This record gives structure tokens, sequence and C-alpha cells, in this order.
């Protein structure tokens, strides 16, 4: 008999960055 | 058949579909073309689907076979595949019978992002049984899925299942046909007016109908076994239930209950009066709107100096406007993760839409839509993403289906100038700091339910404060009964203490005039002079 | 004598009323529904925050109605052979169906119900699917009552709430005054209590506690008798003497340890550390220590007049002054006395680098404070988290600009607005956004200028309270000294 | 252990923790102690994965429901307590929490001494100094 | 090695870790080199991703715990020290922390001899003047 | 390949480069040619994927090992490269493939089975 | 077609490959046509399965393996332009695309589908051919 | 418009690049003036921006042999702060000038799908509106 199968992988994120204006 | 109601063109072109194959195919093998055999339903949950599938099966009488989407699978080795072609060779080889698929979406998940050798091995069995399709069987093939995109796109090829039929929201018409449908073997007393209710049913769609009737009934028999055969759901009965429920889709996205009246917005009246022309005409005169062969627009945006009352008169629109009202704030939307501002912006949108009519109200669009000079820098990366959306999301609208955005922000100068041209939103209303009649106008809205002394001048206060903003208005007026407060605890526990060794049942029955004017020592304009300069900057440039 | 009866639960009467309506009367008297024409709804959902008593209610209508009741945990349909979830749904519906007329009680949906979009699991999407088969469709359901409990009814799939699957919604939310009155009377009727107690003095200090917060402050207050009379009584594990083990006794002092102790077990997050500090501590600033105390026991205390009035209380207040005036430490004073819950929050501490999750922060925190409410949130800084937009050319996004919009929102919107207090406490109110500075947020501007001789004479002395000093020793000479001093100096 | 009860299969970790707690029921009043449920109990809220909130669903109900516990107390420990639902930091699933933390002079003392029971010493050692001149060691 | 225990599936990596540990503890008082911590542990706070807190969980419970290690010793390495949790940091797990870090001008010399000696060279070579020339060449 | 071989699901891509150092290692003594190892390269301290360093970490344990094979790499920027695997044993040696005279060769090598001043900008 | 390349066997999706470009270059210099690529080729960075993956590895090896003896060319038909592998829009494979954006043809449709029924007998379908216009098929 | 030079470069770069893809065809630069404005001097952040966006501008177009045949049109209605630079022979050097006939044509056009009175004369609304556009 078959049977089936529970997995989670992963995912993405967008982070944000601050930067310096001369 | 006669049960399931308001959908009359798409159950005429099911009859047509299911009895002209199953009735006299001689005219159809005549004319030469076979009427197909799989048939596709399509539309939001409780529109209809399984009643009209059910009323078909009955009225037609043909032999019929449920596969329950789910129920398709089992436990010993390989007993799916065998599952559906015994089902399929029964249904062929007793009569010429009707198959019902429910939740296909639960067996045909798609060819793509679809794991489970075994459920991409049921799913290629179940295209090829369908492939199948012999007309000398005369069986029909019924799909009723709720998810009509996440479908696999193979099922959708010609040979099987090419017929589809959008069940979408019912009409008025639909509306009150379903409540005279649902209200038949209900007593209902004489006064009820099922036009009225289902005129009045805006954004109801199906099953809500009949939860509205559930719970009429239910009121009504709890107002009456409170206090037998002098049973009757009455018309307020059935205004109540109405007024508890709201539309179904729309349930998570229902805001909590805060009342406000068109009359406790003190001033305005031009500016409230343009809104609800704007938001009632369009709604209200279809005739006029055909007639004349012009779109209305379908959004506006409130600007000016902060406290003004944007959002009071968001929050009166909401509930005084007979349709639905979803509030947005400006970061509620965005997400950390990749995709989900968007998906959630088009989540929003899309419940917009199907419940039409409906209002968003985009509170703080500075922070939705903001312009994003910066481009060089490099951050989120996503401002311009959610930008696009919003924009192809509002000039995307059908003009079916009207469904009008109103929005509000403090500094319209962020406010990207993409969003503030026509079609998307056109109409633009100021709202200006308070003249003299107008802070009058809110001074008395705001102390409406406050009991005051006879004598009480409120023209004199009005006319002292001439800059104050209708926040300021406010303050003046929480001040004077927070003093009044304090007068009438300090006059009770003297009272109290006396006592324990007079004033009467109420030592300060009123808010003292000396009151008010110790309260207002201690008020000041909200709002300074440069930002009411640049807000009449901004205004007279636009 | 265990078994909870249908009285145990207390301060949600309406609700009671309502799911004892749903599942009595189409059984007690099918009659009058067959009398008026149409069925009754068949589907209910509990939802509210954790500890409010819809598993109590749960066993309540098991004990009390005579009907057949299966018991369905969440995650414990799943299996792992191929396809058997969907087998154990239908075998436990089948029995429900099949034996009598019955009440299904399905505890924890929320974590069944993934709304079946972004959820990703084959399985989890086929029990889904089976469980919105059996609950509609062909032959739905005949004589069988589902009841749910969830945490965060948002995460249901949209299909499960349409009516003729779950009918009706039941919010199990915080309890007031008197339901926390009616709480402390169920949960003290069994133990033993010293006649000196005051259940009402104890509900009104009780300020966000919900059911078992409640019964979590009873059970502390019983163990801290115990632990004070198991002093004078030695171990002697063999027996207790009689003397002892009866004539206890329940004192109020225990009972005020244990509220001093306990906090809402929302808040348990967020609960401020230990301070000690009082209104005697703060010297000087006398008129601005009444305005405060005042402005915030008024509406905690005295809510029927502001209901015969009609109007609503002030609820925001801005301290502004030069650095080392006693901003922090009138916060610090308003914590340790002030009867409201506090959550003390920094300027930049809810400053995150993802994307949203300032904001979203933001929003938890004015969550968590209108829930167990009435609270007061001290913004320490305000200068740092709220700056004037479009200040900065180059920017994380425009992450500052969000957050304060996110702030005027939270604090002025489309909510109930009940009862949360905003102290903010800046030193250079400038950077301050005008919206923010607009009355219905924060509206009382309150100026902490130097002191003057009187006031640092007041200081000296409130700061030299605890110390020995020589009684020879003036301290008018180190006031009329001292001009342009702080208190910190 | 924390991560001991995870398995592969779908509807396996949960079978392990309600055969953990049956067996601890079956036998006599016992004491569970769970350590390191920081990996466990996500908070199920920001967590994305389906058998994460399945498995912190299970073990809420498996804690607190009805039937839910019968003469069996349960212990945790972690090292970041905010990090979890706050659904388990609620009276009757985790009634009280205890803060161990930085031991003060005596408490310093105390570990020397305990520590130096069963190895030799000199007499010219005292471990007094060692306490006083001992600041931010945890134990 | 620091990548090959962790997989995809759900609780396999912390399968990994414990057969590791089993079967050298049954078999005996043993070694066990662990290359690249930095990619095992995160700290926890800065990694998203589940399926690393609890492999970190699933590590420190077998180095610490109830009876955890017995007559085996742990070695590891990783570029970052820096970049691993703080709870690995501490006696009992990871007491000491040895840098083998770049030699002296005579550690050269030694390197340079220990691979001179099976090859073969001529007679004029000097290994003085090379490694007293190579100040920062390593290893 | 760089991008072929890297995927979302956790050791995975770890699991084929695995898999092709054993099949490199078991029939003879081959050359294996990884190319574009910058994108499986990140530095380990500007990215943010832990895939990236674990991955990094993978071809540290399978490359440092090996026996009789050697291995070849493929860049644009150089810089983008863990100093580990700039290291002796597994890089360490540094070919810089960038004239007319070369562009006349290809011209040349390229015409056998079937212009150099006039394509100055060609690469090759 | 596209779908069609799945079987029960493990990797059997390879063998079919090789076997139908085997029978391509054995039997004659022919053509082959390769229906609904956008299954075979998910673009390589959104999918996440392994098998597909290595059918592509096998497409490009099979696509890449034909000398000149073979004289076989390949044609490909796809819906949307941009779910493409550029490893297999790359030089050697697939670079000769054309954009197909008549009357003539959707004449000859109409005279070939409604030829088998009762039709009429005032009917001009010049008229439907000239008035149809984005039909196709 | 972006913040500076890069991506509002790099946006006019691919918009051009779109162009020579898509040949032969037709660049409609509407409100030529507000990106040009004639860049002169303005020391700051918008200045520095405004003349990136005009050099890309200029090595842009002027970079457009007889082959690939594009075709830029601008439109405005202040001509004077469009940029000298801009206006010069060899990149730009048509100057059309831009009435009764187009606004009742424009008004026809307008009332095209509209029911309106058979008894009425747009003439008049033609000849009392002089100086109108189509907008109003
Ligand atoms: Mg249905
Ligand atoms: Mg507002
Ligand atoms: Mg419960
Ligand atoms: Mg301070
Ligand atoms: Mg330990």
């Amino acid at each position: 008999a078959a049977a089936a199968a529970a997995a989670a992988a992963a995912a993405a994120a967008v982070a944000v960055a601050v930067a310096v204006a001369a | 058949y006669d049960d399931i109601g308001g959908c009359r063109k798409q159950m005429a072109q099911i009859r047509e579909m299911v009895e002209l194959p199953l009735r006299h195919p001689q005219l159809f093998k005549a004319i030469g073309i076979k009427p197909p055999r799989g048939v596709l339903m399509y539309g939001p949950p409780g529109t209809g689907k399984t009643l009209m599938a059910r009323a078909v099966a009955n009225e037609t009488g043909a032999f019929f076979f449920l596969i329950n989407g789910p129920e398709v699978m089992s436990k010993m080795a390989g007993e799916s595949e065998s599952n559906l072609r015994k089902a399929f060779e029964e249904a062929e080889k007793n009569a010429p019978a009707i198959i019902f698929i429910d939740e296909i979406d639960s067996i045909a998940p798609k060819r793509d992002k679809t794991n489970g050798e075994v459920e991409r091995r049921v799913v290629s069995q179940l295209l090829t049984l369908m492939d199948g399709m012999k007309a000398r069987s005369n069986v029909v093939v019924i799909a009723a899925t709720n998810r009509p995109n996440s479908i696999d796109p193979a099922l959708r090829r010609f040979g099987r299942f090419d017929r589809e039929v959008d069940i979408g929201i019912p009409d008025a018409t639909g509306r009150l046909e379903v409540l005279r449908i649902h209200t038949k073997n209900m007593k209902l007393a004489d006064d009820v007016d099922l036009e009225a209710l289902a005129a009045e049913t805006h954004g109801y769609v199906g099953a809500d109908i009949a939860s509205l009737c559930s719970e009429a009934a239910m009121q009504q028999i709890r107002e009456k076994m409170d206090l037998l055969d002098s049973l009757g759901v009455t018309m307020d009965n059935f205004r109540f239930a109405l007024g508890n429920s709201n539309p179904s889709a729309l349930r998570e996205t229902v805001v909590e209950s805060v009342n406000v009246t068109w009359d406790d917005v003190g001033g305005l009246d031009e500016i409230k009066e343009e809104l609800k022309e704007t938001v009632e005409y369009p709604v209200l005169h279809p005739d006029q709107y055909t007639k004349f062969g012009l779109s209305p627009s379908k959004g506006v945006l409130f600007y000016g100096p902060p406290g003004t009352g944007k959002t009071l008169l968001a929050k009166a629109v909401a509930t005084e406007v007979s349709a639905n009202f979803i509030s947005v704030k400006g970061p509620e939307l965005l997400s950390m993760w990749y995709g989900e501002s968007e998906s959630n912006i088009r989540d929003i949108f899309d419940k917009a839409r199907a419940a039409a009519p409906t209002v968003v109200f985009l509170d703080e669009l500075d922070s939705i839509a903001k312009a994003r000079g910066g481009s060089l820098g490099d951050a989120g990366g996503a401002s311009d993403r959610v930008v696009n959306q919003l924009l192809t999301e509002m000039d995307g609208m059908n003009a079916k289906k009207n469904v009008f955005v109103i929005g509000a922000t403090n500094r319209p100068d962020q406010i990207d100038p993409a969003i503030l041209r026509p079609g998307r939103l056109d109409q633009l209303i100021y709202v200006p700091l308070p003249d003299e009649n107008a802070r009058l106008s809110i001074l008395n809205a705001q102390l409406r339910k406050t009991p005051l002394e006879p004598g009480l001048e409120l023209t004199a206060i009005a006319k002292a404060t001439q800059g104050f903003s209708g926040a300021d208005l406010l303050y003046i007026v929480q001040r004077a009964a927070k003093y009044a407060i304090k007068d009438s605890i300090e006059a009770h526990r003297q009272h109290e203490a006396e006592k324990e060794v007079e004033p009467e049942v109420d030592p300060v029955p009123y808010i003292t005039k000396e009151h008010f004017a110790e309260a207002m020592k201690t008020a000041k304009r909200s709002v300074s002079d440069a930002e009411l300069r640049r807000y009449e900057a901004y205004s007279q440039q636009m | 004598m265990n078994e909870v009866g249908y009285d145990d639960i207390g301060g949600c009467r309406k609700q009671m009323a309502q799911i004892r309506e749903m599942v009595e009367l189409p059984l007690r008297h099918p009659q009058l529904f067959k009398a008026i024409g149409i069925k009754p709804p068949r589907g209910v959902l509990m939802y509210g925050p954790p500890g409010t008593g819809k598993t109590l209610m749960a066993r309540a209508v098991a004990n009390e109605t005579g009907a057949f009741f299966f018991l369905i945990n969440g995650p414990e349909v799943m299996s792992k052979m191929a396809g058997e979830s969907e087998s154990n749904l239908r075998k436990a519906f089948e029995e429900a169906e099949k034996n009598a007329p019955a009440i299904i009680f399905i505890d924890e949906i929320d974590s069944i119900a993934p709304k079946r979009d972004k959820t990703n699991g084959e399985v989890e999407r086929r029990v889904v699917s089976q469980l919105l088969t059996l609950m509609d469709g062909m032959k739905a359901r005949s004589n069988v009552v589902v009841i749910a409990a969830t945490n965060r009814p948002n995460s249901i799939d949209p299909a499960l709430r349409r009516f003729g699957r779950f009918d009706r919604e039941v919010d199990i939310g915080i309890p007031d005054a008197t339901g926390r009155l009616e709480v402390l009377r169920i949960h003290t009727k069994n133990m033993k209590l010293a006649d000196d107690v005051d259940l009402e003095a104890l509900a009104a200090e009780t300020h966000g506690y919900v059911g078992a917060d409640i019964a979590s402050l009873c059970s502390e207050a019983a163990m801290q008798q115990i632990r004070e009379k198991m002093d004078l009584i030695d171990l002697d594990e063999d027996e207790i003497d009689a003397e002892v083990l009866d004539s206890l006794g329940v004192t109020m002092d225990n009972f005020r340890f244990a509220l001093g102790n306990s906090n809402p077990s929302a808040l348990r997050e967020t609960v401020v550390e230990s301070v000690n500090v009082t209104w005697d501590d703060v010297g000087g600033l006398d008129e601005i220590k009444e305005e405060l105390k005042e402005t915030v026991e008024y509406p905690v205390l005295h809510p029927d007049q502001y209901t015969k009035f009609g109007l609503s209380p002030s609820k925001g207040v801005l301290f502004y002054g030069p650095p080392g005036t006693g901003k922090t430490l009138l916060a610090k004073a308003v914590a340790t006395e002030v009867s409201a819950n506090f959550i003390s929050v920094k300027g930049p501490e809810l400053l995150s680098m993802w994307y949203g999750e300032s904001e979203s922060n933001i929003r938890d925190i004015f969550d968590k404070a209108r829930a167990a409410a009435p609270t007061v949130v001290f913004l320490d800084e305000l200068d740092s988290i709220a700056k004037a937009r479009g200040g900065s050319l180059g920017d994380a996004g425009g992450a500052s600009d969000r957050v304060v919009n996110q702030l005027l929102t939270e604090m002025d919107g489309m909510n109930a607005k009940k009862n949360v207090f905003v102290i903010g406490a800046t030193n250079r109110p400038d950077q301050i956004d005008p919206a923010i500075l607009r009355p219905g947020r924060l509206d009382q501007l309150i100026y902490v200028p130097l002191p003057d001789e009187n006031a640092r004479l007041s200081i000296l002395n409130a700061q030299l309270r605890k110390t020995p000093l020589e009684p020879g020793l003036e301290l008018t000479a180190i006031a009329k000294a001292t001009q342009g001093f702080s208190g910190a100096d």
C-alpha cells in the first residue's frame, strides 16, 4: 500500500536597507 | 427545477445542455453536432451549484452518479484508479446516466505545481477516461468547482469539460425571486414587503437570503417564546435580522460597528450632499445612467488639514450609505514575504468585487501609493510593485458592478501623481477649515446628547474660536465635560461625607457655563499657519 | 460533583443563551419550528482570545444535553496512510448521524482549515474538501449540529463560514467588571474564605483578566495562604493536625499579594519589569501630578457620569521639556501607582529590518493594549518613531513614513476606541508630526518647566526621604543657591 | 526532547505526542519534562509550515481540553520564552513561570562549595574571595 | 560533514544527528569532528527557516541534557566563530575555544620541512631563507 | 551548471552535488567542470539565504576528499569567491582567459571546416 | 504533446524521449513536433521538482545530441512566450522563432467543419471568413 | 522620473531599447518641459537628476542614424522652459505651431455615443469658446 508524506521546504523574504546620501 | 431561482439564463443553458443530449438525441444526430459531455460550473460558493445540479438530476430523472471530490482515494495499493474506472463503467453500462463530480479541484489539482505521484496518476486517469467520450453512451458530466482558476488546464481541453457557465452573483430581480421562493413555506406576517427587503439586501448573494430568513424566524420565535398558532415573523423582525447579518463573502473583513449619523457630522453640508449624490445616484437611477450614456466616476480623494473630519465623513458614508464598506489602513496591506503584499491587495479588491455595491475606504493613502521618488537606493524593492498593482486594479475595474473606492490622506503631496489621474480616482474633495457657521454646526452636533444648562449660548464660543479645527472643538467640549465631572465628584464626596456625619440627585445636572469658560482657557489651534498655507497652495495649484 | 453545569460559565450570558437556544429548542420543542415552517440553524463557531471559556462551553453542553456527543480534536484526524484522514472523517460523521441526533464538537478547527489557497499540502486540501462535502452536499446532514472552536477566525476557510455550513459565529470575548464578579463568585463557591473577603473590590481592581486568569488569581491566593500557615506547622508527612488543617481561611492580604504578582495572560509577553516608585517620590510637579492622576482615574472609576453627559474622555498626553526634569519618573510613578495596565515601549525598539514588520509590531502592540484594556502605553522619545513625513531624500522604502501613518491610523481610525491612554515623552517636540500633535490622538500638551526655589526644595526633600541626615542641617540654603539646576543636577 | 517528536510521515508527530501523553497518564501520577519547547511552539502565527501549525494545535489540545489532564504535572524549559504561542502561556497549560536568572554572591559561593566538595583542595584557598571577585558568572 | 546531515523532509535531519551520536556512543569512547558549524548554527534569532532552529535545538539536546554524553568528545570547526548560537559556546558543550591561527616564521620553517622531506630537491636550496622571506603565507 | 543545481528544496542541491562527485570518483579519473561558481559562492557574509552558505560548505567538504581528480571552475567576476575556495588544494591555480592575433587565430580555427581589425569588440 | 511524457516507471520520461529521438533519427530525415512545451520546460527557476529538472536535462542533451548525419529538425508550439527556459532558447537548439500574429485559411476551415450538416440554401461563407478576424481553429 | 542618475536613466535607456527593438516607432514624449526643464543651473539633487535625465535623453537621441527610423514627437504648452540644447538642429528641429473647426470636430467626436437633442447646434459653442481645450 502506498502512503503520503508531509514536507515544508522554504519561503522567500524581502528585506529593507537604509542608505547614506551625499 | 423550480426550487432554484435567480439564475434564469444559466439554468436555461444548463437545462438545454442536460436535456437535449438526454431527452431526444435524434434531433442532435439529425443536425449532426454532438452536444458536449463534460460541463463545468463556476462562481462564488453558495451561489447554487449543488442545488442546481440536484434539481437537474430530479427534473430529468436520468440515473445519477455522485463522485465526492476528496472521497476518490483509498487505503489499499492502487484502488483509486480502479474505483474511478468502475464508477465510469457502471455509469455507462447501466443507462444513459449523468455523473456529477463535486469539488473537482480536490481531484484535478494541476499538472505542474502538483507533487504526489499517486495524485498525478489519478489526474491522468481521469483525463483519459473523460477523453474516451463516446456519444453512443449518452452520458454527460457535470463539474462544480468554487475555484475555477486552480483547475488542471488539461481538463479544459476540447472533448472533456468544454462548456463553462459562470453562475455569478444574483441581481435585484434574482434576489426578489430567491426571497419569494424561500419565504413561501414560512408564515409571513401581512406587513412584510419582500420587494423592499430585496431592494435593501444589496450585497447579499444566494445563501445570505436564506440566512436572513432563518435569523428573522429565530428572532420572532424567541420574541414570542419569552412572552402558539399566533406565530408570524413581522417586517420589524426581518429588518432586525437583516441588520444583524452581513454579506457572507465579506464576513472576514467585517468592521466593528461604530455608529454615526448624517446629522452627527456638523458642517460640510455641501460636501456631504455631493458625496451622497455621487454614491446614491449611480446606484439608484440606472435609467438615468443608461439614458445619459456616461460612465460614472469610480473614485474620490478627500484632502485637507488634519482633523477636518475626513475619517468622520468616511464613517458617515459607511453607516448611512446602503452598500457594503471595507476599511483599509495604509501599512496594513504590506507584508514581509515576497508576493504576499500584492496577493493581499488582489484578494482585497476581489472581495470588493463579486459583492457590488461596495465602498473601499483607503485611509492614509500616503502609505500605499506614496511618491516613490527614491529608486537608485536599494531597499524593499516592492513599493513600486504595490503601487502598480493598485493602479492596475483601480484602472481595471469594469463598468458593471460599480465599486467606488474613497481615498483619504492628510498630506496629498506624497501621493503619487499616477493614482490622481482620470479613470482611476478623479474627484478630489477638499475639506477646508470650518468657518463660524460650520463651527457652530459642529459644536451643536457634538453636544446633541450632552445635557446642558438652559442659558448656554454656543454662538459666542463659535464666534470666538476662529482658527480652531474640529478636533479643537472636540477638545474644548471634552475639557468642559471633565471639569463639570470633577465638580460633580467633589460635590458628591462632600455630600456623602456630610451624610456620614447636601446636593440633590445630580449635584451638577448640567455642564455649567462657568465650567466651559474655565475649560476654554487651555484651547489652541491644532493646525498651524505653515500647514494651512501649504494646503491652500496645493488647493489653488490643483 | 466535578461535572460542570450550565451555571459554571459566567460573564457570557448572551452567548450562553444563543448556544442553549440553538442546541435545545430544535430538540426540546421541534413542534415550534415545524409550526413556523423553516428549519433552524445547525452550525456554530465560537471565537475569541484564549482562556475565555469556549472549551468550558463545550463541556457544559456535553454535560447538560442528553443527546449523543462526539468529540474531534483538531490534528487528531490526520494519519499516515494515503487518503485515510478522509476515511476517519467519514467514519466520525457517519457514527454521529447513525447513532442518534447528536452534537459534534470539533475543537481547534483553525489548524484543519488553512484556507485551501495559501496551504500547499495534498492531504490537507483533501481533508478540507472532505469536510466541506460532508458538511454540505447531497444528503448533507440529518438532525446533526456542529460546534467549532477557534482562536483565529480569519484563518478559517471562507467556504466554511457561509450559511448552511456554519450559520452562527458567536464571539466569546473579554468579560466586563460584572463578568469578573460573576466569575469570581463562581470560582470561590467551593473554597473556604475568611469573612473579611470582598469580591467586588477585587473585580473592580482586576482590569483585563479573562476566565483562567481569574482562576489563576484564586489558586495563587490559596497557595499563599497554604505557605503562610504551613510554616508554623512542621512538614509531618504522616499527618497534618486537624486544628491547622481546618480553620485555615483566606485573608484579603493574600488576594492583594496575588493581584500584585499576577498580570493578564495576554500581556504576559510584554510584562514590565518591577520598579518601586511612589507619588511622594516625585518632588514638585503637584499640578501636573494631580491632573494626570485625575485624567487617568476618572474614566476607569466614574463611567456613569461620563455616560450621563454622553461624551468620550480624553486619552492622550504629551510631556515635553528640557532633559532631566522628571518625564520618565512620572511615567514610572503612573506605572507603579495607577491601576490600569502598563506597556512601556522605547522609541526605536519596535523597528525591524524586514518589510512591514515595524508596522506589524505597532499593530500588535496596540491590539494587545486595547485587548487588555484599560491600559496606558508609554512612548519614550516620540521624536524617534514619529518624525515629519518627507524629510529624508534617502530612506529605507519610507519605513518611517509608513510607521507614522500606521501610528496615526491605530490611534485614530475605524476602531472601537474604548479605553487606551497614550502617554508620550520627548524632549524635542519639533520633530513630532502635527497630525500626532492634533487633539484626539495626543490632546494634552504638558510642559514640564525647570523647578523654582520651592520646587527645588520639594525635590531635595523627596530625594532625601530615605537617607539619614544631620538634624542641624537645612536644605533652604542649597535651594536658595541653585537657581538654574535640574532634578538630575 | 524538543525536536525528538518530529517525523517525515504526515500525521506522525502528533501521533508521537499523543502516545507520550497517553503513556504518561495511563501508568501513575507522572511528571512530564519537555526540554527546548521553543522549537515546537513557533507561535502558530508567524510560522508558515502546516506541520508546525498542526503540531502546536495538537499539543495545545492534548494539554487543555475535555478530560485534559488527570494528575500529571508538566514541566518545560526554554532559553527564550517570548517566542512561544501566547495560548501556551495561560493558566491551565503553563500555570506559573519561574525565572532562573543570574546568581548573586551568596549563590556563587554556594555553587563553588557544591562543585568543590569532591575534589581535593589546599588550605590556602578561600572561596569567599573567589565568589567576590567572580562577577558575571552564570553558574 | 556540515551540510550532509540536513534534509528537506520534516524531522529527518534531527534523525541524522541522533543516528550519528547514538552509533558513536554505542560503538565506543569516540571523537566526533564537526566541520563548518556556522552552516548548522545560525543563532536561532536570524534564522527564519524552522528546520535550522530544530537542528540547533537537537544538537543542543544531544550534547547537553539528561545523561547527554558519556566518554565521547566533540570538536568543531568554523571559519567564523561569532556566527554561532551563544547557547553552544557555554561550558559543557564547547568548553574551550582554541585558535589555530597563522604560525610564526619558525612554524613556517616547520611546515616547509614537513612538506620537503618526502620530495627530492637540489642541495643549493636552503629552507631558512625562504621561511624568513614568507611572513604571511600560512599552511 | 550553477543555477541548474540550485533549488529551493533543502538538502537537495547538496545531495545532487554529492551524487555528481561520487559519479566522478566512481568510474575513472575524470575531469569535473563546474560552471558559474559565483552564483553559489556569496562569500558567506553578504547573502541572506541559508542554502547558499550550505552549498559553499558542501563544496568545501567534497573538495577538501579527492583521489586523482582535478576540478575546473568558471566565473566572470572572481572577487565574489570564498577565500577558502580560492585556497591551495581547491582552486590553487587561477587562469585569466581575457587580441588581434588571437582573434585572427579564432577566425582561422572557425573557418577550418567551412575581419580581424573591424571586429574589435568580439569576445570570441 | 507536453504532459504525455510521464509514465509509471520512474525516469521513464527520459527513456521515452531517447526512444522518440532515436526513432526519428533512425527512420528518415524528418521533423519532430513537440506540442505544449510549457509543461516540459517549467522555466527551471520557479519549479521545485526533480523529475522535471531531469526531463529538461534529457531534452537539452537530446536536442544537443544531433549530428550532421541526422538531418532532422524540430518544431515546437507554445502559448506564452515568457515561460521558456533560456537554456532551451540558447544558440544551438531554438533560435529561429516565428511570430504568428488568414481569411483564406478561415474559409478553408469553415468549409472543412460545416460541410457535414444540413446547413442552408442561402449562405455565403466568404462573408463569414471576411467578418471573422481573430478566430483560430 | 526616479531619484537621480541610474534608475531614471535606465528607464529612459530601456524605453529607447524598446523603441529600437520595435523599429519603426514613434516615441510620444508628453510634456517635454517637465522632463527637460532647460537644465542650466539648479544646484541641488533635483538639478542633478534633471541634468542626468537631459544628458541621457541627448545621448540616446543623438545616436539615431538613418537606420531604425524612430521618430520622437513632443508636445508642450509652455515653449519657454524647454532646453535650447534639445531644440538644437540635428536632434529636433521642426516647430509646428498649432481652432474653431478642430473644436467643432472635438465636440462632435465627444458627442458620438450621446442622445443629443435634435434641435441643438454646437456652432454657437464653437464660436463662443475660442482659447479653450479638449479637456475643458
Ligand atoms: Mg455546494
Ligand atoms: Mg482622520
Ligand atoms: Mg479551551
Ligand atoms: Mg527621562
Ligand atoms: Mg542542560
